[PDB]
RNA sequence: AGGAGUGGAGCCUGCGGCUUAAUUUGACUCAACACGGGAAACCUCACCCGGCCCGGACACGGACAGGAUUGACAGAUUGAUAGCUCUUUCUCGAUUCCGUGGGUGGUGGUGCAUGGCCGUUCUUAGUUGGUGGAGCGAUUUGUCUGGUUAAUUCCGAUAACGAACGAGACUCUGGCAUGCUAACUAGUUACGCGACCGGUCGGCGUAACUUCUUAGAGGGACAAGUGGCGUUCAGCCACCCGAGAUUGAGCAAUAACAGGUCUGUGAUGCCCUUAGAUGUCCGGGGCUGCACGCGCGCUACACUGACUGGCUCAGCGUGUGCCUACCCUACGCCGGCAGGCGCGGGUAACCCGUUGAACCCCAUUCGUGAUGGGGAUCGGGGAUUGCAAUUAUUCCCCAUGAACGAGGAAUUCCCAGUAAGUGCGGGUCAUAAGCUUGCGUUGAUUAAGUCCCUGCCCUUUGUACACACCGCCCGU
């Protein structure tokens, strides 16, 4: 099933294809234990631990992902993980304890379920970058 | 023009088969973009409508490096003079009008 | 040319006086 | 054969400017205020708006077989396949570069600049318009270049409406002494369905609709049919 | 408070004077010095030149009708295969040759004669009527003590009231379309294609829905909500929701300059130019010079690291064509280096492309050095667009480790996807970037303040200035 709701930051996202399945989550016929850059696995496991590894119970999350840079893309597969579950846990099963994690999360941070809206500004000419200009010639 | 006169007067029997038409701004064009492969330098043309300037019959628009031609009734009238011809031969786009 | 123009413009050159007079003929006289 | 789409519309682009020129330098005396194309199936039509179309079009419509002789042998239309045509403009009040070009051929005639410029003035604002700056520099006389400007009315001079409520025409004198620049700004009033101004109103302005009236009886009534 | 730090180190179009005639130009206060969209065999040429040709044509008078060109195996040599004062005389017939004239030449000198043209105070917040009040009047008030603001933005005081241009508003947008028109140049999931008792493929499985990229309409964000300040107002500061509580730029006033451009222009003013024509047909040198001063910038001085290579993520774009070969560019053979032929892919989201890319993802000698930070300093060779790479100019292979131990005084530039590091693209373009213009990628403690010593001249004030201090002026 498709409850995919986007989940973004910079110019990459991530759909997160959610079903009942397996538990196990997979990143583009890769598992997230093992990421390219080899140094953010901590950050994509810290949703799912922070809210509880229990709570998977046979859902099978393929999440699949398309823009530029490794660490663009995460901070939204993550992100896109995180909005799986809500849209699992808000299409049949409680509130109460979907709140309880939520909060949980939001005081936990931010970036896990509203997108960062920030962008790379565009460059003004008459100097090397958007907002730097040459050095003054006396 | 070190040029013979004959390829002059199939020049004026040319522009006769019409009009006006315009002129490449070069001297150094081989040949003519109307008149291709005629034996019909770009400068002798150039050089004709100098003449007929220094005459007075005949004016120009350049524009965007090309030249406009004009012709005048007296113009009209030199040429069709001076090619020893009936004025008969009227542009052919009255013809097709 | 209107003496009114006239006067605006060269009031202050070598022919004010000039068009000062032409803008008082016109002006009255009717 | 096919070419894409950013060249052939450059190449669209270059033509029409082409034109443009070439009608401006040859036309100015005519009065010529304005070409356009338009297409049919293997035909290319061209309207070209003058101030006097009498001049524009000629005796018998010589000139325009002329006109359309001269075309042809430029931008590669082929003989009998081209035809012109021409529309007397509606007002000489919404376009700029008709009365540029008479500022222009009544300087070339010989006269003050102060009078064609009051004269225009005039013309301008009895045709209805809103504003119209006609900034005149040079050497008027004498050897020294002064700058002057025939202001009337109000004007925009910034932000977005400039594009369409503002129409500018910039242009050349060629006297004795030397040269004179002029610019011509004509504002455009507020004529939704009408065409002469633009059909938009000024954007940062707001009007408020006349109140609707009460009736309100204190005793309650029902109307049946 | 602080941030690449250019300044400190050898390599740049050009600067300012700098070996044998041409290394020459325009721009001396930023707002000239990587600027004129500027790395030049040729047209990169504004420049002694060796001169190949009149592209001097034509009113009026000619020895007036025999002036010349297309003469190339030649001895004819200063363009020889253009008879070059060449003994002999070869070539389309009055058409190049004779005079004050007129221009195909005006990139020849003055932008201190001018014109659109932008720099520029100005990207600040300034500017001006009407009616009313004051003054004989020029003028003044409005346009202000003050609070506020990015703002002459508002509030407030108020002989002013009401307005206008500018600011704002506008428009594209950055940012939520889970709602909606809707793709076969877009894309993940109903059955086997090569594997595991149910899980996993960009050769992809029959089946296919707009969630996942483009581009449409409407919506949404308003200091709207709460709290603390405030002349209790305009507004300022905190807080919850929310995608978003300052996304960035082009438009930018009245009026003006003696700021640069006549070397941008078939837009132009007496002088040299009257054909003895500062390139013009052909084209063989020239801004392509060496002693040094803080002109934008370049790779570094190292162990947060160059370095065997493992894994793998980009976004604007640019792309086969009028005197336009040359543009990208999927394989076989060869060739380390560039490149030969073919079946084809591309007018284009169909073709490269899934820009597999590129920075980083740290398993290799590396340890404080002249070797591996630092190709910055040698001679040979394959060769593709280039008749013409002479300063291997530009496509690489070997050897060359000079200087630099993060560099004085004066001192650029920087508040959020910013500075900064990082590569790709467009401009120039034989295929070309140390420059510039866009794009991505990675990505801060920098303080939410004051006017110092920097400018901007707003108010009060003085004036003998008004050509306005580069003024005026006194005396020997």
């Amino acid at each position: 099933q498709s409850v995919q709701v986007f989940g973004r930051k910079k110019t990459a996202t991530a759909v997160a294809h959610c079903k009942r399945g397996n538990g196990l989550i997979k990143v583009n016929g890769r598992p997230l234990e093992m990421i390219e850059p080899r140094t953010l696995q901590y950050k994509l496991l810290e949703p799912v631990l922070l809210l509880g590894k229990e709570r998977f119970a046979g859902v099978d999350i393929r999440v699949r992902v398309k823009g530029g840079g490794h660490v663009a893309q995460i901070y939204a597969i993550r992100q896109s993980i995180s909005k799986a579950l809500v849209a699992y846990y808000q299409k049949y099963v409680d509130e109460a304890s979907k709140k309880e994690i939520k909060d949980i999360l939001i005081q936990y941070d931010r970036t896990l379920l509203v997108a960062d809206p920030r962008r790379c500004e565009s460059k003004k000419f008459g100097g090397p970058g958007a907002r730097a200009r040459y050095q003054k010639s006396y | 023009m070190l040029m013979p006169k004959k390829n002059r007067i199939a020049i004026y029997e040319l522009l006769f088969k019409e009009g006006v038409m315009v002129a490449k701004k070069d001297v150094h064009m081989p040949k003519h973009p109307e008149l291709a492969d005629k034996n019909v330098p770009n400068l002798h043309v150039m050089k004709a409508m100098q003449s007929l300037k220094s005459r007075g019959y005949v004016k120009e628009q350049f524009a965007w490096r090309h030249f406009y031609w004009y012709l005048t009734n007296e113009g009209i009238q030199y040429l069709r003079d001076y090619l020893h011809l009936p004025p008969e031969i009227v542009p052919a786009t009255l013809r097709r009008s | 040319t209107d003496p009114i123009d006239d006067f605006q413009v060269n009031w202050n050159t070598k022919h004010g006086s000039g068009v000062t007079r032409e803008l008082m003929r016109e002006l009255n006289g009717g | 054969v096919q070419i894409s789409k950013k060249r052939k519309f450059v190449a669209d682009g270059i033509f029409k400017a082409e034109l443009n020129e070439f009608l401006t330098r040859e036309l100015a005396e005519d009065g010529y205020s304005g070409v356009e194309v338009r297409v049919t199936p293997t035909r290319t039509e061209i309207i070209i708006l003058a101030t006097r179309t009498q001049n524009v079009l000629g005796e018998k419509g010589r000139r325009i077989r002329e006109l359309t002789a001269v075309v042809q042998k430029r931008f590669g239309f082929p003989e009998g396949s081209v035809e012109l045509y021409a529309e007397k403009v509606a007002t000489r009040g919404l376009c700029a570069i008709a009365q540029a070009e008479s500022l222009r051929y009544k300087l070339l005639g010989g006269l003050a600049v102060r009078r064609a410029c009051y004269g225009v003035l005039r013309f301008i604002m009895e045709s209805g318009a809103k504003g119209c700056e006609v900034v005149v520099s040079g050497k008027l006389r004498g050897q020294r270049a002064k700058s002057m400007k025939f202001v009337d009315g109000l004007m925009i001079h910034s932000g977005d409406p400039v594009n369409y409520y503002v129409d500018t025409a910039v242009r050349h004198v060629l006297l004795r002494q030397g040269v004179l620049g002029i610019k011509v700004k004509i504002m455009l009033p507020w004529d939704p369905t009408g065409k002469i101004g633009p059909k938009k109103p000024l954007p940062d302005h707001v009007s408020i609709v006349e109140p609707k009236d009460e009736i309100l009886p204190t005793t309650p009534i029902s109307e049946q049919k």
